[PDB]
C-alpha cells in the first residue's frame, strides 16, 4: 500500500469529529497532520486536485 | 498523432492556479538561460549554462 499519494478512500478502525474554527487545534485530512487554525480562505482549487 | 518526451517545463500559475505559460528547456540556448534563473525576464550580460 501506498502512503499519501491519493485522495482517503480505505483508512481504517477511526471514528471521523466534528469541524471546529477558530482554534489551533490539531487536524487530520486523508492521512495529512499538522498544528494550524482553519479560517476562511477566498482562493477556490480545483475539482480534479 | 504525437509521442511524449521527458522535458523541462516552467508553469507560470496565475491568481486562479490556471497554468497560462510552460516554457521548454533544452531546446534553444535562450531557453535554457531562463531555465536556470527560474524568471521570464532576463537582463543583458554574460551568464552560465552547463
Amino acid at each position: 500500500f501506498e502512503l499519501l499519494h491519493a485522495p482517503a478512500t480505505v483508512c481504517g478502525p477511526k471514528k471521523s469529529t466534528n469541524l471546529v474554527k477558530n482554534k489551533c487545534v490539531n487536524f487530520n485530512f486523508n492521512g495529512l497532520t499538522g498544528t494550524g487554525v482553519l479560517t476562511e480562505s477566498n482562493k477556490k482549487f480545483l475539482p480534479f486536485q | 498523432v504525437g509521442y511524449l518526451q521527458p522535458r523541462t517545463f516552467l508553469l507560470k500559475y496565475n491568481e486562479n492556479g490556471t497554468i497560462t505559460d510552460a516554457v521548454d528547456c533544452a531546446l534553444d540556448p535562450l531557453s535554457e538561460t531562463k531555465c536556470t534563473l527560474k524568471s521570464f525576464t532576463v537582463e543583458k550580460g554574460i551568464y552560465q549554462t552547463s
